[PDB]
């Protein structure tokens, strides 16, 4: 499951956890098995203007 | 005193029938004894614990 989000909200991508893309976005069950994986994309998912 | 022998017999059994009761009222490191004050109090991530 890829997407793009900002750097505070990487702790809502995990199971038991309340927030807003985790709400309204992305949810993850309490007996998810799986990794989360995120890096910085500043160089590409971003412009000046 | 003279049926002393039957009257120890209920006298345990209510006895432990109260007893067990009694533990209901025990939280046993919980933070409340009652299961409806958890699952209004506390998400179910920790409401589970």
């Amino acid at each position: 499951d890829s997407f793009v989000i900002r750097g505070d909200e990487v702790r809502q991508i995990a199971p038991g956890q309340t927030g807003k893309i985790a709400d309204y976005n992305y949810k993850l069950p309490d007996d998810f098995t799986g990794c989360v994986i995120a890096w910085n994309s500043n160089n590409l998912d971003s412009k000046v203007g | 005193s003279a049926l002393g022998k039957l009257q120890d017999v209920v006298n345990q059994n209510a006895q432990a029938l109260n007893t067990l009761v009694k533990q209901l009222s025990s939280n046993f490191g919980a933070i409340s004894s009652v299961l409806n004050d958890i699952l209004s109090r506390l998400d179910p991530p920790e409401a589970e614990v």
